[PDB]
């Protein structure tokens, strides 16, 4: 499955960051079925915590790292599966996966963004 | 001029610049001999050594001013140029120019291009390429880049008149290296159709194969014919769109629905919450293997929902949802459908039970008119094209011919051991006849003798087989080699069939010595090719092979532009939908894996582009449309079709017509050995008379007038018209009485009485009726007679049929099997009616041809049998679940004894093969006839594909290449043996025309009657123009009415009717339903009235213009459909015939074809070919009726497998003519033959018994079932044949003739007064030296103007005692000159003659002596 | 296929008789445990009684002496899915005499649904002392033999009358 993100993503600490994420998969979006996984490590032999998923609807772990700043910014109809972190803290730096499963599309997708935060 | 060779020099030059000064200060074609591209002329002779591959002068005279200059090749080829310096940098002097034209004019060069060309190809068919492949690409932009650049840098990119882009192709050659540049510097996105355009490379071939572009521009001027052809299909298919569309609108979406909704659901809040195929079902009835829901009805003879099931319109439309009638779009792509005859026969399975199977008439129409009156029109033009183009080229190419002989003439009249006594010994050894006659009856017994292979061989058979192959190629072997050492071994391999034999005996050797285990193919096939060498004799085969001989020949170039053609699609297939399959395969196909046909391998790609090309376009179609969306997939196809099936029709004629100029291709002397077969014959014949004599030598040495008075009146009661029409009426009583025997005849207890009794009472008048035949004619001429004999055979069957009732021996086996032989008694009414019998003898005068021409291909398809048996045989026996029907998987279950333990363990599971498998040479024969119909090829094919070894469970694409079997096959078989039938066919029916002298055959004596003044009507054109009538206002009316103007507006008011009426569909709103009844009503009264200005106008004489009867008769018809169908919406109730009445309204769309000479002069050549199409039409009904018949005696208590369902099943002669209309068209008789097939119980249940009636046993017996079917299918095809030719005759017939007709009567008058001038004596007698002076003073258009002694001798005047001539003779040979060679001529000529008998009776003055011309004869 | 057949309606006193009854199934594919009860009402009487049903391959019969034996199933064998209820009644007593209602019972099993219907045939006996010939069997007889008759008779006119022109004709050279 193609998943197209940026493999970097430079933002301003205090400013709004959209992690973009899209996928093409061919298939309708089946809102029963579809899934996706938002996770964040800080490198990659680190630890995976889940911070977002969809399961029918949209589910916000309310990661304590977070606080109250992670937010949907996408529509799983249109293949988009963005997510927003709000007024970005240097902590917040590191690796977040979107992966993505449409079926009966069988192949799962999977987008790495590492987010680097700027003074 | 042979010494016209200066190099282009500055002087020259010079001289050039000069001339067009001195033309352009005081302000001829090319000769088409010295263009470029084409051979140089011979007067030249040959290059100076120097001069050849320079610039030199132009040759051209017709050039000798502008500033260009040629450069020929060492090959003495032409290259026009042009003199300016190119790029305004390059003078054609400087030596970087000089050096450029010198590489671009060469061999090396052309060479160069294609093989790099070719190469480009190999990597555009791989998909998914490698690393590697970046820097192959690179190389070969370089290639084009370098070549393109020499092109340019020579012969000027623009800066001149002749120069690069002015080529055409070179525009091609642009486009692609500029995309290359792009897509390799851009990156631009979404390069999944980007890097489709570089498949444009592939077409450059046609720019540098030696002679493609002659054939591109033959076929896109063999198109341009196609303009009324095109217009017509379109408008053909969009009126039987929008009366498909009034039918059947919403049709196909009646789906089983439910009856018990719980949980208070209802219709909506389902179909809301619906979304997968297993949930569909729970709602819906789906078959128990299937995707749609059950196609019902609302009718009582249309489909049937199970108990509990109501049928009701909702859902999705079938097949994916692609085609229905839904909306006027979907109606013109399912009428594409059934006018290809691809796969309608599941739109017409799919119709028929949801409209109801009355609507059948709906596509006997479709395909009677749309099926096949289009693809003959197609299959004329492009042949009448075609065959112009022959005429032309060859004239003008044997012209050319003679300009060379005489060009040629002016230049002559210019000129004016022991070793060799063996050889000698075994050479006379191999004697010609006798031998000859060994090794072909030796190749003959070698292939029965392969044909003795079967699937389950008892290995005594297999080691027969194996030594009788071991002594056959020893025989071949010993028999080649001793040629070979007989004469020189260059004298041996000189000629082509030794070379075969070599070959042959070659590959026998390899085989046998080296044992190759791995392939079969490789000798077990190859041996076969023998049987050829029976076209040493047989004059039929041979001209197959002279057919492949030209596909891979003279038209051959042809050939392979279809290659390149057929391979370019494929590879387009390949880039647009490559990845969206494999990408997309969840969707059409549930087990996401690539369906059986995808286009994710450049194989497969080719593979449907060929099925598409034979075809079978629509399934993939829709896979294709269901992945890669509607909008690429459309376009491709129909691309594909029309390309390809244009090119694949123009190499189909071009071989017909190639090998049908056997009339023109028989030059050949005495045969220096007419047969050395018949050398051997000859002598035989010699020594069995010899042998004759010897021994009929040593046997002679061992040892009453009222009898005559009856039969006069018998004649006379047989012969009695009143008699005839009575018999003809009792035999369709008879054959009535045999349409109620159904199945459910035994629900109808009195019918059934009756019938018997009157079946008693039939056969009791046909038994009087023989009496009376007899009594009449006698033994002798009555048996003569053959209908006599068939009439006599069927009421002999009659009878011992009535005999073996009454005394009781009924269902004695054979007595009661006889009964169904009763199915034959339709055919006594071949006779009675002269339309079948006409037809009839047509086609039995043309037996002896087809005998010769299925005889090759007998041969031909059993070499092809034997070649699969030999690779499939036994190889198509699959583990199946019987439950749902899956091949178990190849991983569990490999070895057949697996399944067998599985069986024993467990349930449902059967060993089972296939039913038209090959396993030995029957079943061969017949599952080749399937896949040279493409009916059942596919079933054929995928269990072939899949084989492993001859008893291992198949694995899924195991042996995939051996499609290429198929392939190779269907062409050859389906594209060679057709093409050679279709050839004596057409000659055939062309002897037996020039048999009977140009009549037409397929014409009864009032038909032909009617069809000569049919052919009258066709261009009268005596037409006189209304007069204007005395009233001022209709003054202004018919002023209006009889401008272009008012009628072409009629006409565009009648296209925004029709496009009023098919912008209507499926589910539209209220609001867009009144509107579109508002905007009928306006186009309703604006038609009324302009009717009504017409009548105003032309008062009367409206009546007159057929077309305006039309036009009155659409107006009427259309009020009425309003008015009707307004109280039928409101008094009334059923919406069918609602919709059938307002159906009625497209009279006025119908109303086009006024306008246009082209549509019209095709549907009147339809008019006229109506006729012999009708009693076709008989024939093939009594045929379809006999078959019927048999249908519902055998086949009614047959399984339900496949084809044959709930309805569409033998039951009743109305199910019967529908399956036996289904397989007219040879469509799905595959699946009608399926489960006929089936005869041992574990298939069937010959124990089952059936409710209500008595007969047990419910599968058929299969030696009986392939007969009915292949018979049908071949009768059907000779049938069908006839209606082509018919067609095509008369499209050939309309197209030669044009006519008009001169006619004045003054023109006599002023005959008489210069007769008076010349005749003071009213002799009615002329001097013939003083008719010199007489023409000559005659005004026109009788005037002839001196010289007219060179044109009076040749009109060919009788002469009087006295070197006299009358004056009729003259005035008539005058008369002739005028009107011409019509049919009125011989008729003025009688009437003529009659007064002027009636008026001189002294016949003794009149005798003429001889003519101008046999006198002038006597002079010279 | 099925057929549906209306059965006979008179028999033969003393002799055996065969009701038939034929539900067939609207789509012959599907499946279902058809079971089936027959009730009838002696002529002359005004009530329905059962006299049998027959479920599961067996016939499990009413204890009306009316039909004390004398009656067998002669419907589909060994199926339990019937579509022919057909039943055969040896020895036609003159109490054989009267209506039959043969109900059916079917329950077609289909996808996730069972759907449960009745049909109700209905059937006429008559119990006569000796077999009526039935009127369209004369009928047709008679026909059959007075147009043999007088084909015959037009056929062997016609002859006469062309002879005797042909006669005159012969004899008038
Ligand atoms: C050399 C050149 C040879 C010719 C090449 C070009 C020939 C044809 C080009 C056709 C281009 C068609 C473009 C269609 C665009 C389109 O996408 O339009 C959408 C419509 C309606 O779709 P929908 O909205 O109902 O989709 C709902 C999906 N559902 C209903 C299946 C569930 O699709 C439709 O009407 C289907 C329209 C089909 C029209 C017939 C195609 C022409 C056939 C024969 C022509 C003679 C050859
Ligand atoms: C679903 C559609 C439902 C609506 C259909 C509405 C229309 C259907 C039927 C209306 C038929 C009305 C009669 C048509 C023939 C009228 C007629 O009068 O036709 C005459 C011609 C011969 O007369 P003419 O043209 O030589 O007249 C001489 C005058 N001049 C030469 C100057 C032209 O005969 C011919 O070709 C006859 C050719 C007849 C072909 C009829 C095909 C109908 C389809
Ligand atoms: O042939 C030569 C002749 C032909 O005789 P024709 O048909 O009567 O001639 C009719 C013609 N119009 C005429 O006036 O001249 O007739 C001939 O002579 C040729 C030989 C005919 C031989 C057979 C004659 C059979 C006559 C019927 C025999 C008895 C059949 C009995 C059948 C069963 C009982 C009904
Ligand atoms: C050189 O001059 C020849 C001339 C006589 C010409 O007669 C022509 C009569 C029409 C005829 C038979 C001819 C050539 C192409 C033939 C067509 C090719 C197509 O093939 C078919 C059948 C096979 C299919 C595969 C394709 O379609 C037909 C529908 C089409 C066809 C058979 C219709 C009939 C055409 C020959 C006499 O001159 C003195
Ligand atoms: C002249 C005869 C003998 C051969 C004709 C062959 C053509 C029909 C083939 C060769 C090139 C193919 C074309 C190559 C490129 C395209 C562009 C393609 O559209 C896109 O790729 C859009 C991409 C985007 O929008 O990003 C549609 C198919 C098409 C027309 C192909 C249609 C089929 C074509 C024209
Ligand atoms: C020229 C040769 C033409 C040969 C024509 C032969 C006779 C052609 C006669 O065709 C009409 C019969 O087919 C009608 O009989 P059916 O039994 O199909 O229709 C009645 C159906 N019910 C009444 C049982 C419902
Ligand atoms: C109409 C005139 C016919 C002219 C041409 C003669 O063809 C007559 C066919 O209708 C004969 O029928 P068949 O018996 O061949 O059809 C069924 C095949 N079997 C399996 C029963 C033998
Ligand atoms: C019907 O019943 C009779 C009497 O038992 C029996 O002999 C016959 O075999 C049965 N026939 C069928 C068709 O079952
Ligand atoms: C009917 O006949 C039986 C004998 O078969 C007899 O026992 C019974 O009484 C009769 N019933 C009537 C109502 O006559």
């Amino acid at each position: 499955m193609e998943v197209t993100v940026p493999a970097t993503l430079n933002v301003l600490n205090g400013s709004d960051a959209r992690l973009p994420c899209t996928f093409n998969s061919c298939y309708t979006v089946n809102h029963k079925q579809f899934s996706l996984n938002w996770t964040y490590q800080e490198c990659n032999n680190c630890s995976e915590e889940m911070f977002l998923q969809f399961r029918m609807k949209i589910i916000n772990l309310k990661l304590e790292r977070f606080q109250d700043r992670v937010e949907f910014s996408g529509n799983p109809s249109k293949y988009d599966v963005s997510v927003m972190l709000r007024n970005v803290q240097p902590e917040d730096e590191g690796i977040y996966n979107c992966y993505i499963m449409n079926p009966p599309d069988r192949h799962r997708g999977h987008g790495k963004i590492h987010l680097q935060v700027l003074m | 001029g042979p010494q016209s060779f200066v190099h282009f020099t500055k002087q020259s030059l010079a001289l050039i610049e000069q001339r067009i000064a001195e033309r352009k200060s005081k302000e001829p074609k090319p000769s088409s001999d010295l263009e470029a591209g084409k051979q140089l002329p011979f007067i030249y002779g040959d290059i100076p050594p120097g001069m050849v591959s320079e610039p030199l002068e132009d040759l051209d005279p017709y050039y000798a001013d502008k500033k260009t200059f040629i450069v020929l090749n060492k090959g003495k080829t032409i290259f026009r140029f042009n003199a300016t310096p190119a790029l305004y940098m390059l003078s054609p002097f400087s030596p970087l120019r000089r050096i450029s034209i010198k590489i671009l004019v060469h061999s090396l060069f052309s060479m160069l291009i294609m093989c790099t060309i070719l190469t480009n190809c190999i990597f555009m068919t791989m998909n998914n390429p490698p690393d590697w492949t970046k820097n192959v690409e690179y190389t070969f932009t370089g290639i084009y880049t370098f070549e393109s650049l020499v092109k340019i840098l020579a012969r000027g990119f623009c800066v001149g008149e002749f120069t690069f882009l002015r080529d055409p192709w070179n525009w091609l050659d642009f486009v692609v290296i500029v995309f290359a540049y792009l897509t390799e510097f851009v990156n631009l996105g979404n390069v999944s159709a980007l890097r489709t355009f570089r498949v444009l490379r592939a077409l450059k071939t046609i720019s540098v194969i030696p002679g493609l572009k002659t054939i591109v521009g033959a076929l896109i001027q063999s198109v341009k014919k196609l303009s009324d052809v095109m217009i017509l299909t379109v408008f053909c298919l969009s009126v039987f769109a929008l009366i498909g569309l009034q039918l059947f609108m919403g049709n196909l979406k009646h789906k089983c629905f439910r009856n018990s909704l719980e949980n208070n659901e209802t219709l909506e809040s389902i179909m809301n919450t619906l979304e997968s195929e297993e949930d569909f079902r729970k709602y819906f009835y789906y078959l128990e293997g299937s995707k749609d829901a059950l196609l019902c009805g609302f009718s009582t003879d249309s489909g049937q929902c199970p108990e509990g099931y109501t049928c009701v319109k909702i859902g999705r439309n079938p097949d994916y949802g692609y085609t229905s009638f839904d909306t006027f779009s979907w109606a013109f792509l399912a009428l594409f459908r059934l006018m290809t005859q691809d796969y309608w026969e599941n739109l017409y399975q799919q119709t028929l039970r949801a409209a109801g199977k009355t609507y059948m008439i709906f596509f006997v129409v479709v395909i009677f008119l749309g099926s096949f009156y289009l693809i003959n029109l197609i299959l004329a033009v492009v042949a009448m094209a075609y065959k112009e183009q022959n005429q032309a080229n060859i004239e003008e190419a044997k012209q050319k011919e003679l300009e060379f002989q005489q060009m040629l003439d002016r230049l002559k009249k210019e000129q004016e051991p022991y070793w060799i006594k063996f050889k000698k010994c075994i050479y006379f050894i191999v004697m010609d006849p006798f031998v000859d006659l060994a090794i072909t009856i030796c190749i003959v017994l070698n292939t029965l003798f392969m044909a003795m292979e079967h699937h389950p061989m008892t290995e005594e058979f297999k080691n027969v087989l194996a030594i009788g192959n071991l002594v056959f190629t020893g025989i071949f072997a010993a028999e080649m080699v001793l040629k070979l050492i007989a004469m020189d071994p260059y004298e041996y391999f000189q000629v082509g069939w030794n070379i075969f034999d070599s070959l042959i005996v070659t590959l026998s050797l390899v085989e046998l010595f080296l044992a190759d285990v791995e392939g079969l193919s490789v000798l077990r096939s190859f041996r076969l090719l023998r049987v050829f060498k029976l076209a040493k004799s047989w004059p039929t085969l041979n001209m197959l092979i002279k057919i492949i001989g030209n596909s891979v020949g003279a038209l051959g170039n042809l050939t392979l532009v279809l290659a390149i053609i057929v391979f370019i699609f494929a590879v387009v297939g390949m880039q647009l939908f490559g990845k969206s399959y494999k990408e997309c395969v969840c969707k059409i196909n549930d087990d996401c894996t690539l369906p059986r046909w995808h286009m994710n391998d450049f194989f497969h790609s080719f593979l449907i582009v060929f099925r598409v090309l034979c075809g079978e376009w629509i399934e993939t179609m829709w896979d294709c449309m269901e992945v890669a969306g509607q909008a690429m997939c459309l376009i491709v196809y129909m691309m594909v079709m029309v390309i390809g099936n244009l090119v694949v029709l123009n190499l189909f004629l071009a071989l017909l017509l190639s090998s049908f100029s056997s009339d023109n291709l028989t030059a050949i002397e005495e045969d220096p050995d007419a047969n050395n077969l018949q050398i051997a014959v000859t002598r035989i014949k010699k020594g069995i008379n010899y042998v004759k004599q010897t021994l009929r030598e040593f046997i002679l040495k061992a040892f009453g007038k009222i009898w005559w008075n009856i039969r006069k009146t018998c004649y006379k009661i047989v012969e009695h018209s009143w008699f005839e029409s009575f018999i003809v009426l009792m035999i369709l009583l008879s054959s009535g009485a045999l349409a109620f025997e159904d199945i459910y005849i035994e629900r109808k207890k009195t019918i059934k009485i009756i019938l018997e009794y009157a079946d008693k009472i039939f056969t009791y008048i046909f038994i009087l009726e023989m009496l009376l035949k007899w009594i009449a004619y006698g033994y002798k001429t009555y048996f003569t007679n053959a209908w006599c004999w068939l009439d006599f055979l069927i009421v002999d069957v009659s009878l011992v049929t009535l005999v073996a009732n009454t005394l009781g021996y009924s269902d004695l086996g054979p007595i009661k099997s006889l009964r169904t032989l009763r199915a034959l008694r339709p055919l006594r009414a071949l006779s009675r009616f002269e339309g079948m019998r006409v037809v009839v003898n047509a086609l039995i005068g043309a037996i002896p041809s087809i005998m010769n021409v299925l005889l090759v291909c007998l041969i031909f398809w059993l070499i092809f049998s034997i070649m699969g048996v030999n690779l499939f045989a036994g190889k198509f026996y699959e583990c199946i679940n019987t439950t749902d029907g899956s091949r178990f998987p190849a991983s569990q279950v490999p070895n057949r004894s697996e399944c067998f333990a599985l069986m024993n363990v467990s349930q449902n599971v059967r060993w089972k093969n296939l039913k038209v498998n090959f396993d030995n040479v029957g079943l061969g024969y017949l599952s080749l006839l399937q896949v040279a119909t493409f009916k059942g090829w596919t079933i054929i094919m995928y269990a072939a594909v899949d084989s492993v070894n001859v008893d291992k469970q198949p694995k899924y694409e195991y042996s995939l290449y051996m499609y290429i079997y198929f392939v190779v096959f269907i062409i050859f078989g389906s594209f060679f043996t057709l093409n050679l039938f279709i050839g004596v066919i057409i000659d055939n029916f062309n002897q037996q025309k020039k048999k009977l002298g140009g009549q037409d055959i397929f014409m009864t004596e009032e038909q032909k009657k009617y069809y000569n003044a049919m052919k009258k009507l066709g261009s009268k054109k005596p037409q006189k123009p209304i007069p204007r009538p005395g009233n001022k206002i209709q003054g202004c009316i018919f002023d209006l009415v009889t401008n272009q103007a008012f009628d072409i507006s009629i006409m565009v008011l009648i296209c925004l009717n029709m496009v009023t009426m098919m912008v209507e569909k499926e589910g539209q709103s209220q609001h867009m339903t009144e509107v579109l009844y508002w905007i009928n009503v306006v186009f309703i009264i604006l038609f009324t009235g302009e009717c009504v200005l017409k009548l105003i106008s032309l008062r009367h004489y409206y009546f007159t213009v057929g077309w305006n009867i039309f036009d009155f008769v659409v107006v009427i018809i259309s009020i009425v459909g309003m008015f009707l169908a307004d109280l039928i919406e409101t008094y009334f109730v059923s919406p069918t015939l609602f919709r059938v009445i307002r159906l009625a309204r497209i009279g006025r769309i119908l109303r086009l074809v006024k306008g246009a000479k082209g549509i019209r002069t095709l549907l009147f050549a339809l008019m006229m070919s109506l006729p012999a199409l009708f009693n076709i039409g008989l024939l093939l009904f009594l045929v379809m009726f006999i078959y019927a018949i048999f249908g519902m005696s055998n086949f009614a208590y047959v399984k339900k497998e496949d084809g044959i369902n709930d309805m569409f099943n033998f039951e009743t002669f109305g199910n019967s003519m529908i399956c036996l209309f289904q397989i007219t068209t040879s469509a799905g008789w595959d699946g009608l033959l399926a489960p006929i097939l089936n005869s041992k119980p574990p298939d069937c249940d010959p124990k089952k018994v059936h409710p209500g009636s008595s007969v047990e046993g419910d599968c058929g017996n299969p030696s009986v079932g392939i007969f009915y079917f292949v018979s049908y299918i071949i009768i059907s095809f000779l049938v069908v044949v006839n209606m082509y030719i018919a067609v095509i005759l008369e499209n050939f017939s309309v197209a030669t003739e044009e006519s008009t007709e001169p006619l004045s009567e003054d023109d006599f008058e002023m005959f008489y007064e210069v007769w008076e001038k010349f005749d003071p004596d009213a002799t009615q007698f002329i001097e013939f030296s003083k008719l010199s002076d007489f023409a000559a003073a005659l005004d026109p258009p009788l005037l002839i103007a001196k010289p007219n002694k060179v044109q009076l001798i040749a009109m060919d005047l009788p002469m009087v005692s006295g070197d006299r001539i009358h004056c009729l003779d003259i005035l008539f040979a005058f008369t002739k000159r005028v009107l011409g060679e019509s049919g009125e001529m011989d008729s003025l000529r009688s009437q003529m003659e009659e007064r002027f008998m009636s008026a001189n009776p002294s016949k003794v003055s009149y005798e003429p002596i001889t003519t101008t011309l046999k006198r002038k004869q006597e002079d010279v | 296929g099925c057929v549906e057949v209306d059965s006979e309606t008179e028999a033969v006193y003393g002799m055996t008789f065969k009701i038939l009854c034929i539900s067939c199934k609207r789509r012959s594919e599907t499946n279902a445990e058809t079971f089936t009860e027959w009730t009838f009402r002696q002529k002359g009487t005004e009530e329905f009684v059962k006299i049998l049903r027959y479920e599961n391959e067996v016939l499990q019969l009413e204890e009306d002496e009316r039909f004390e034996g004398r009656v067998v199933w002669n419907g589909s064998r060994g199926t339990k899915d019937l579509q022919d209820l057909s039943i055969f009644i040896t020895n036609v007593t003159y109490n054989h005499s009267g209506d039959y209602e043969c109900h059916v019972y079917r329950l077609l099993f289909f996808e996730n649904y069972e759907h449960n219907t009745s049909v109700v045939k209905k059937i006429h006996i008559e119990v006569v002392d000796k077999a009526n010939r039935d009127m369209a069997s004369i009928v047709s007889e008679i026909m059959m033999y007075v147009l043999i008759v007088v084909l015959t008779i037009w056929l062997v006119a016609e002859m006469i009358y062309c002879y005797k022109k042909i006669a005159a004709a012969t004899e008038t050279a």
